[PDB]
RNA sequence: GGUGAAAAGAACCCCGGGAGGGGAGUGAAAUAGAGCCUGAAACCGUGGGCUUACAAGCAGUCACGGCCCCGCAAGGGGUUGU
RNA sequence: CAGUGGAGGCCCGAACCGGUGGGGGAUGCAAACCCCUCGGAUGAGCUGGGGCUAGGAGUGAAAAGCUAACCGAGCCCGGAGA
RNA sequence: GUGCAAGAGCACUCAGGCGCGCGGGAGAACCCUCGCCAAGGAACUCUGCAAGUUGGCCCCGUAACUUCGGGAGAAGGGGUGC
RNA sequence: ACCGGAGCGCUGUCUCGGCGAGGGACCCGGUGAAAUUGAACUGGCCGUGAAGAUGCGGCCUACCCGUGGCAGGACGAAAAGA
RNA sequence: GGGGAGGUUUGGCACCUCGAUGUCGGCUCGUCGCAUCCUGGGGCUGAAGAAGGUCCCAAGGGUUGGGCUGUUCGCCCAUUAAAGCGGCACGCGAGCUGGGUUCAGAACGUCGUGAGACAGUUCGGUCUCUAUCCGCCACGGGCGCAGGAGGCUUGAGGGGGGCUCUUCCUAGUACGAGAGGACCGGAAGGGACGCACCUCUGGUUUCCCAGCUGUCCCUCCAGGGGCAUAAGCUGGGUAGCCAUGUGCGGAAGGGAUAACCGCUGAAAGCAUCUAAGCGGGAAGCCCGCCCCAAGAUGAGGCCUCCCACGGCGUCAAGCCGGUAAGGACCCGGGAAGACUACCCGGUGGAUGGGCCGGGGGUGUAAGCGCCGCGAGGCGUUGAGCCGACCGGUCCCAAUCGUCCGAGGUCU
């Protein structure tokens, strides 16, 4: 009963082991919802996040995702409304996490300032059929 | 609820560093070493993190050791008398032990550093 | 956190483009206006053709902040702004012609016209 | 020389007690094994010493 | 008005149901009930209730090892549930059950001598136009020449630290009796790994 | 301002860096020991007699009780529970 | 008009005079000082040296400010124990 | 000595000098002086007092008015490293 | 660097304060003042009183002494009241 | 036209104070008062309902934020169930402000032959670090409680907490021509406020990591160090500290009541809500609730634990030296703390540190090959480092051991 950690690690029958690993570079697709008197929706919804803060239980995304209107900002707790989530081309080689500049200038700075690293496609690539030889291989 | 963690003080962060350092420097190039006691006791701490990464032999390291420190002929002494007798030892290197009478002059705890080994 | 003394830029047609905040509908005692909320308005900057001048003084819902609020999932939601909506004294939206994302918690609240023309509701 | 300013002297017995909760404090010692003589606690005689008894070079 | 001893454990936020919870858990377990109380000799209604068990030889002498059962002492040893008369064994944690509201009592931790601002609550004042020698401080106490006493209470500078309250109204979610925890609406005081006792709620009986 | 009749104004051992002291020794006297004759009070020490940790005060007065020390008695002084 | 040239009680700002808005200091480092910021800044400038002008008198870009740290008449000393 | 438009400026530092005639631990309230501040932006206040934003050099650009000198660094904006 | 009124940007001026800083404050040792001071053995209420009391009546709370802290009162200290 | 009460206003008086009692408003901090402004209840109404008016009881809690003016007063503003009045030296300058005020400058309007002066105005202008006693708030030391130690309690008394809005339902039924528009119960959210907590949100970290400037030095290169704050500058930032954040607190209910509404019932065959008796009835009173608290001198209660003659008191209470439960000195510390105390561990031990793992922070390093002449860059790579943190680990520090500790009043 000592390590509280323990116990908090023992509550762990709610976890995520089934979500896109990504970095603080870009993300994307989808998420989860409920919207209107019975609930009855996941309304979809991108983005290019922000911040990723760890808290092992739920270490939460806050992504950033520019609308028909402006700069929208929504947080995610990684672990239950959110079904699927499931993004789009996680990119990356960020340099800190905390994407706060991209409040400052929002525009081709933007895509002035990121690359995914291929490696990742590449990575993506291999694992794509090689799920088949997984399913092919003992 | 301050100090509700650690750490003692007492000068500049700056002043404080480079008081560690220049102790674990008059320290490595004796052993057994009169001070006070909080010094002393974050001292022990200090320099004792410093040589178990001497205990290794990484350039990375031994930099990082003068980074923090001065003399190179004190990083050859380090790694080739210092670090390989306390090769098996994985832990404090360092003992420091109380003293009588008190610091003359205004009374304060005494302690000494000591080789270990 | 939306107070008096701030300046609140409308999203729809209205006749006005810029909106001072005075005042809250709330508790006398409630000097806080967020998401969904009634917030009593002067007008500061305002476009020539139009209906509602510099100075008129109606009153508003917010549907914009730059302070997101906690949606009872723990998973808030932040517009870059302090945008609001122009109301009368019958609570309706004046104009016609809403703008940009708003926010589900107005469709709790009694402005269902809005979250309707709403284009992408959070 | 300012605003707080004793108003009435203080009585001989006051500044007693005052110093009543001061006084002077003991000390304690304690047996030096492997050695004849008193130190403080936990610590090390230069006459005595600790296990093994570093130093020890009194004259 | 039943009851339960525990230690502190987590805060998160479960996202049970629907919606989120800020989740406290307390582990309850095997703590002891050691000897009850009844009115002629005592004058109430209650139990005394024990805790955790690594005590050796720095307990020993009266040990209530005496009592009429032993089963040794804790070494968070034991308090006190009023108007309780349990069924008699070591009561766990599943006294409760997830669905219940609860009462629940504490040490504050210590902040100990502090600032009237952060105690009862202030205000001081001017930070610039008037001066720099009153920022954190009271002002005012009492009136001029009578009372010419200062007011006994008067909401002042000290102590605000270490110190105890009971909490009332909070839900219990969860229960693990599998490990010994107790899983409530998160709002528990103390710090984590302390002391603090568990007794059912109070609200129209 | 003033040792003392007179310098006879302190050898020697002792502890101590000395400083200063403890005898020795000086003289009638060192409680004349060196800006020292004679040492009022305020003044801070130290030992012992009485009294004080439910206690409301211009502090003492008056009486009753008890504690200590006196006195041959009877009486007294000192103290303060009330 | 261009080039030239380098005029200013010129312009920004050191040393250099000042002392403006503020905080600090208040038996202070200090019988006027520290920190921030300020204004003069080749001129009515500022500065080392020797000399002059005085108590109803001087000196004053003028406050009755300065004449030795307290000036509606300096200080001393004498009538004066007014 | 080096660097920035330059320099008796500033930042580091030559050489020379020095650590300021009490300190040692804690790591409270509060205070001196100093940094960050959400979201809102003078709503504070007698007053934007104070603090802060602006900040240097090449480029671009400049009202009413005027005694043609100015107002002008008007403001508004662009670069600067390798 | 003179007194209002306004506007932009900006900002802990404010909403409303939270942490952090080192240095003082607090504990160890060395040194160690001041104004003031009739003597104190000094709670409060409610009346009184030369009209605003721990000292007086009635009647009051509370073992004895201290450390840190605030500042209503002792008609608080410094000014033989401008 | 009469009678009063109140002591805020405005005056009359000149007794304390001229060896000083610092006068305005605002900040801060209040507390009391009730002739209640809001919220309950109730009475009556020229009261259908609605809302309104007026009168009695009731201070528990509340009494907002901006504009002008030094200004309180006032008006305005947008609001609110509400924007109450007053006392306490018209509360509060050893607590702040000094903007207003009646210092010396100057001017202004102005009176005076004039120096100067004017409830006439204007611009500027030094609130004095050290709390002796009281009082208040926190904290200890001594003694206490008529055996000695631990541990768990009891509640004397006292303090805190008491708010409050809209909305859906009954039913658009009752009333009402309609417009309007309901009592009674229920249901859901709001605001202000007290409380506690770092999970989420977000500020925070004085050296946790990164980018960087000029520089000076190791070591010419890379690399690395200090300075620039008391971190040079910026970008981020765990723990712990926090509010805007977050879970909660005001309840329900019981008992006596006001004003008032009622029942049986007389004197005084009839009447009465009373003079006997009894019932309903408020955010008000007592409690429930939270917290203190047996210094509740009356020291309480419960549960255990230890026990005489050992030397003077023969008879009388002491006195003296170590012991038994025990407790402490010193140490290693602590979401404990100014000191103390409170809490924990002291070799049979994980208490600090060191070590290794976990998380988490930062974001591909020192260097190695590799492309461009080059700034650099591909790769080795989510690496290296790593402040508090969840813990494992005796590698080192908590060695040795010291001293205080009942001998048990009586009736």
């Amino acid at each position: 009963m000592n390590r509280g950690a323990l116990i908090k690690l023992v509550e762990s029958r709610y976890v995520r082991t089934d979500l896109p690993e990504f970095r603080p570079g870009d993300t994307v697709r989808v998420s989860y919802k409920v919207k209107e008197g019975n609930r009855t929706r996941i309304q979809d919804f991108e983005g290019i996040v922000i911040r990723i803060r760890r808290n092992g239980f739920n270490t939460t995304f806050t992504v950033r995702k520019v609308s028909y209107g402006v700069g929208v900002e929504r947080i995610f707790p990684l672990h239950s409304p959110l079904i699927q989530k499931i993004d789009i081309v996680q990119r990356g080689r960020a340099r800190r996490a905390k994407l706060y500049f991209i409040r400052n200038l929002s525009d081709r700075e933007i895509r002035r300032k990121l690359r995914a690293d291929r490696k990742r496609i590449d990575q993506d690539r291999a694992a794509e059929r090689a799920a088949k030889e997984e399913a092919q291989k003992a | 609820r301050h100090l509700k963690s650690g750490r003692k003080l007492n000068r500049h962060s700056s002043h404080r560093l480079a008081l560690y350092r220049n102790q674990a420097k008059s320290l490595l190039t004796h052993g057994r070493i009169t001070t006070t006691v909080p010094k002393a006791k974050e001292l022990r701490g200090f320099v004792d993190h410093l040589i178990h990464l001497a205990k290794r032999g990484d350039l990375h390291a031994r930099r990082l050791v003068l980074r923090d420190l001065q003399d190179v002929k004190l990083v050859r002494k380090l790694f080739d008398e210092i670090a390989p007798r306390y090769r098996d030892r994985q832990g404090g290197y360092t003992r420091v032990l109380k003293l009588a009478e008190r610091r003359r002059g205004d009374g304060a705890p005494l302690a000494l550093v000591e080789l270990v080994e | 956190m939306i107070q008096p003394q701030t300046y609140l830029e409308v999203a729809d047609n209205t006749g006005a483009r810029k909106i001072m905040c005075i005042r809250v509908l709330k508790g006398s005692n409630a000097k806080y206006a967020t998401v969904g909320d009634v917030i009593v308005a002067s007008v500061k900057e305002a476009i020539p053709r139009g209906a509602v001048k510099e100075g008129d003084v109606v009153k508003a819902v917010v549907v914009r902040t730059k302070k997101e609020i906690k949606r009872p999932d723990g998973s808030a939601i932040r517009f870059d702004d302090n945008a609001a909506v122009i109301i009368n004294n019958q609570l309706e939206p004046r104009g016609t012609r809403v703008f940009g994302p708003v926010a589900r918690e107005l469709r709790e609240k009694g402005f269902m016209k809005i979250v309707s023309l709403a284009p992408e509701v959070l | 020389a300012k605003h707080p300013v004793p108003k009435k002297k203080t009585s001989k017995a006051r500044r007693d007690a005052r110093r009543s909760h001061h006084a002077l404090t003991p000390p304690t010692l304690v047996p030096c094994p492997e050695c004849k003589a008193m130190k403080p606690p936990h610590t090390v005689c230069p006459e005595c010493g600790y296990y093994a008894g570093r130093k020890v070079l009194e004259v | 008005m039943k009851g339960i001893l525990g230690v502190k454990v987590g805060m998160t936020r479960i996202f049970r149901d629907d919606r989120a919870v800020p989740v406290t858990v307390i582990l309850a377990g095997p703590c002891p009930v050691v000897q009850r109380r009844t009115p002629e000799k005592d004058g109430y209604t209650a139990v005394q209730l024990g805790f955790l068990p690594q005590n050796p030889k720095r307990v020993n002498r009266p040990l209530k090892g005496h009592f009429a059962k032993a089963g040794v002492e804790p070494v968070r040893i034991l308090r006190e549930i009023r108007d309780f008369n349990p069924e008699g064994d070591t009561v766990t944690v599943e006294i409760f059950k997830p669905g219940e509201r609860v009462d629940v009592t504490g040490t504050s931790k210590g902040r100990g001598f502090a600032g009237v601002m952060k105690r009862w609550n202030f205000a001081g004042g001017p930070d610039s136009h008037g001066a720099h020698k009153i920022h954190r401080h009271p002002g005012s106490i009492g009136n001029r020449k009578t009372p010419g006493r200062v007011y006994k209470g008067k909401k002042m500078a000290g102590h605000y630290g270490a110190e105890r309250v009971t909490v009332m109204n909070l839900e219990v979610v969860d229960v693990i009796p599998e490990e010994n925890l107790l899983l409530v609406k998160g709002a528990v005081p103390g710090p984590n790994g302390g002391l603090v006792i568990v007794r059912e709620t109070k609200k129209a009986a």
